[PDB]
C-alpha cells in the first residue's frame, strides 16, 4: 500500500528562536519508510535538510543545517520530529517530509516516493 | 542407547543454565557499572573468550577426538590422556609465565592503562583452571558422556554465578572482572568430580606423558583451532567496518543483536555436536556409515533447527522487549534473513564435524576459505545498500550456497 | 557522559611545611560519587593516597600520610580537598583525583586505581 505523510507546525518566528516541526505517518508498517524533511525556497528547486534510515539508527544532514537541526522519530506513534535552532534568515522556506520504503539514506527528492503538505516556515529577522 | 536427541536433551539443560547465567551476570554488570564499565572490559572479556579455546593449545577437539577413537584401547587411551595432559600443562604454564611477566603491556593494551597488571597476573592462574576444566570436559565428550558434560557445566554456572557475587561486592569493578574470569575457570571443580564419580578414566591417566606421534596430531587439531580464531571472525569484523562506513555504528549493533541472540539459541543444538557427532563419526571408518551417521543427524537438526528458528521469529518482538533493550524496534525484520541462515548454517556444520573428526586440514581450510570468500563477496554487494539487512542477506546467502557446496562435496567425496 | 577532573593548589613547599589541594568535579550527582586521591612519584607507579566515600563521610587513608593528610568533600561546590599537613621530601609527587560509583570501590577495593574510571591530569607538588 502506502503511506499519508502529515506536517505540523511552522510559523512566524524571529531570527534565533526555537521551532519544532512533526511529521505525522499514517499507513501499514510505517516502521519500514525511511523519512526525511526538504525546503523549497520560493519557486526555486527543492532542498534537503534531514533525514533519517528506516530502522532509525542513522541520521543524514545537510551542512548548512548540520549544527543546528536535529531530526528524531517516535516509532510509536509513528511520528517525525525536526528540532529546529537557532533560526537564520536563510531558513525562510516550505518544509516538507518524505517517505521512502526501506529508505531514508538519500539527499535527494527523486528517491522519496510518498510526501505530504509542507508547512509554513519564515523568520523574521 | 546413545543418540543425537538425548545428546541434544542434556545439552539444552545445560545451555538454558548457561544463557540463564549469563543473563543474570549481564544484566548485573550494566547496573552496577554502565556503559563506561561495560566499554573497558570489552577487550578483557573477548580475552576470556579466546582463553576458552587458547588456553589448552585448542587440542580439546582432538581430544575428544582421539579418546573416541582409543576408548577401547587401555594402553592407547593412557597415551592419549598423557600427551594432553602435558600439552595443557606446559602450555598454560607458559601462558601463565607470559600474563605475570608482561602484565603491563597486556593491561595496556586491553584497558588503556597499567592499573589492571594485579587482575592479568590473577588471570594467569585463572586460565590454569580454564585448560584443565576443558581438557576434562574434552574427555567426558570422547565417551559420549552427556549427562557427565551437561552436570559440569549446570553446577559450574551456579558456583560460577555464586563467584562472580562474591567477587564483585568485595573488590568492586576489578572484582567483578576475576568473576568474570571464574566462570569459565570453576568449572574444573565439577568436571574432576564428575571425571572420578562416574570412573570414566582412572587419575592415574592424567599423568603427564609424551607421544611424538599423538603430539603431532593434536598439533593438527591446535593449528584448526587457530585458524577458526581469526578466519572468520575476521570477516565479521571487516563486516562492521564496512556497515560503519555506509551506515552508522548503531546500524551495526541491530545486526549484533540479532546475531547475539542467535547464537544463544543456536547453542541447544551445536553444543551437542561435540558430543555425540564428533566422537561417533570418529569410531567410523567406513564411508557406508559415515553417510548414514551425516545423513541421520541432517534428519533431526534441520527440523529442529527450523522448528526452533521459527517460533523465534514468532517471538521475535518478545526478544526486542526484553533481550534487547527495545531501542531499535525495527530489526524485527532482519530475524527472518538470519533465522533462514541460522538453518542452513547448522545443517552445514554436520559435514563441518566431519572434518573435524577425520582431522582433515586440507577440507578444513577449504571450508574456512569458502565461507570466508563468500561472505565477503555477499558483504560487499548487500551491506553498502542494504544496511544491517543486507548484512542478515549477505549471512543467509552465504550459508545457503555454503551447504549447497557442502552436500556437493559430500556426494563427490562419497562416490 | 564523562566527569572532568581539574586538579589545583600544586606547589612547592618547604620540609614540615602545609599545603592544600582541590579537585573539582564537572557533573551532578557528585553527592553520589565515591572521591580519592592519588600520587606519583618521578618513575614510579600510582600510589593511594586518601580517599572519601559517599555518605557519613567514610575516609581511608594510606598509612604513609595517615594523620600528616586530611581529605574533605564539598557536595555544593562539586569538590574534595586534600590538607597535606607535615610535609617531607618524600611526598614529591604528582597529584591526581580519582572519581568512581561506590558499586566499583566494593569493600576492600578503593585503593585499586583500577576500580576509578575518571581520573584527572595532576598537579605537581614539590617538597624540599
Amino acid at each position: 500500500a502506502q503511506v499519508q505523510l502529515v506536517e505540523s507546525g511552522g510559523g512566524l518566528v524571529q531570527a534565533g528562536d526555537s521551532l519544532t516541526l512533526s511529521c505525522a505517518a499514517s499507513g501499514r508498517t510505517a516502521y519500514r519508510y525511511g523519512m526525511g524533511w526538504f525546503r523549497q525556497h520560493p519557486g526555486k528547486e527543492r532542498e534537503f535538510v534531514a533525514s533519517i534510515w528506516w530502522t532509525g539508527t542513522t541520521t543524514y544532514y545537510a551542512d548548512s543545517v548540520k549544527g543546528r537541526f536535529t531530526i528524531s522519530r517516535d516509532d510509536v506513534k509513528n511520528m517525525v520530529y525536526l528540532q529546529m535552532n537557532s533560526l537564520k534568515p536563510e531558513d525562510t522556506a516550505v518544509y516538507y517530509c518524505a517517505a521512502k520504503f526501506y529508505g531514508g539514506n538519500s539527499k535527494r527528492p527523486g528517491d522519496y516516493a510518498y510526501w505530504g503538505q509542507g508547512t509554513q516556515v519564515t523568520v523574521s529577522s | 542407547m546413545v543418540s543425537l536427541a538425548k545428546a541434544s536433551l542434556w545439552t539444552a539443560a545445560s545451555t538454558l543454565v548457561k544463557i540463564g547465567a549469563g543473563l543474570l551476570v549481564g544484566k548485573l554488570l550494566a547496573v552496577s557499572f554502565g556503559p563506561a564499565g561495560l566499554g573497558l572490559a570489552a577487550n578483557f572479556r573477548q580475552l576470556i573468550t579466546v582463553l576458552g579455546v587458547l588456553a589448552g593449545a585448542g587440542i580439546f577437539n582432538g581430544v575428544t577426538k582421539y579418546v573416541a577413537q582409543y576408548h577401547d584401547n587401555p594402553q592407547q587411551l593412557r597415551r592419549v590422556v598423557g600427551t594432553s595432559s602435558a600439552m595443557v600443562l606446559g602450555f598454560s604454564t607458559l601462558m601463565a609465565l607470559v600474563f605475570v611477566l608482561a602484565a603491563a603491556p597486556i593491561s595496556q593494551g586491553l584497558f588503556g592503562n597499567t592499573d589492571y597488571q594485579g587482575l592479568v597476573r590473577l588471570v594467569a592462574l585463572v586460565q590454569m583452571g580454564i585448560a584443565w576444566g576443558n581438557l576434562l570436559l574434552a574427555l567426558m565428550k570422547g565417551f559420549r558422556d552427556a549427562a557427565g558434560n551437561a552436570l559440569s557445566l549446570i553446577v559450574g554456572s551456579l558456583i560460577g554465578v555464586l563467584a562472580y557475587y562474591v567477587s564483585y561486592r568485595l573488590g568492586g569493578y576489578e572484582g567483578a572482572l576475576l568473576g568474570l574470569a571464574l566462570i569459565p575457570a570453576l568449572v574444573v571443580i565439577p568436571a574432576a568430580i564428575m571425571l572420578i564419580k562416574r570412573g570414566v578414566i582412572p587419575l592415574s591417566y592424567l599423568k603427564p606423558s609424551w607421544d611424538n606421534g599423538l603430539a603431532g596430531q593434536l598439533s593438527k587439531f591446535t593449528l584448526m583451532a587457530l585458524i577458526t580464531s581469526v578466519t572468520l571472525p575476521v570477516a565479521y569484523i571487516m563486516m562492521r567496518k564496512l556497515l560503519a562506513a555506509q551506515y552508522s555504528w548503531d546500524e551495526v549493533g541491530i545486526w549484533q543483536g540479532v546475531s547475539s541472540i542467535s547464537d544463544a539459541y543456536l547453542q541447544f543444538i551445536t553444543a551437542s555436536f561435540s558430543v555425540y557427532l564428533l566422537p561417533t563419526l570418529s569410531r567410523l571408518t567406513e564411508k557406508r556409515d559415515i553417510t548414514r551417521e551425516v545423513v541421520k543427524s541432517l534428519k533431526f537438526v534441520l527440523p529442529a533447527v527450523a522448528a526452533a528458528s521459527f517460533t523465534v521469529w514468532l517471538l521475535r518482538d518478545f526478544a526486542i522487549w526484553l533481550l534487547l533493550s527495545n531501542k531499535f524496534t525495527a530489526m524485527r525484520d532482519l530475524f527472518a534473513w538470519q533465522l533462514v541462515g541460522d538453518v542452513l548454517k547448522v545443517g552445514a556444520y554436520v559435514f563441518g564435524y566431519l572434518v573435524i573428526a577425520k582431522a582433515s586440514l586440507r577440507f578444513y581450510i577449504l571450508a574456512e576459505v569458502s565461507q570466508f570468500t563468500l561472505l565477503m563477496v555477499f558483504a560487499h554487494w548487500l551491506i553498502p545498500a542494504h544496511g544491517a539487512l543486507g548484512a542478515a542477506q549477505a549471512y543467509m546467502a552465504t550459508y545457503i550456497v555454503y551447504f549447497s557446496l557442502c552436500c556437493g562435496v559430500f556426494l563427490l567425496w562419497r562416490r | 557522559a564523562q566527569v572532568q577532573l581539574v586538579e589545583s593548589g600544586g606547589g612547592l613547599v618547604q620540609a614540615g611545611g602545609s599545603l592544600g589541594l582541590s579537585c573539582a568535579a564537572s557533573g551532578r550527582t557528585f553527592s553520589n560519587y565515591v572521591m580519592a586521591w592519588f600520587r606519583q612519584a618521578p618513575g614510579k607507579e600510582r600510589e593511594f593516597v586518601a580517599r572519601i566515600s559517599e555518605s557519613r563521610g567514610t575516609t581511608d587513608y594510606a598509612d604513609s600520610v595517615k594523620g600528616r593528610f586530611t581529605i574533605s568533600r564539598d557536595n555544593a561546590k562539586n569538590t574534595i580537598y586534600l590538607q597535606m599537613n607535615s610535609l617531607n621530601p618524600g611526598d614529591t609527587a604528582v597529584y591526581s583525583c580519582a572519581a568512581t560509583l561506590p558499586a566499583w570501590t566494593g569493600i576492600i577495593g578503593g585503593r585499586r586505581p583500577g576500580n576509578y574510571p575518571y581520573w584527572g591530569q595532576g598537579t605537581q607538588v614539590t617538597v624540599s
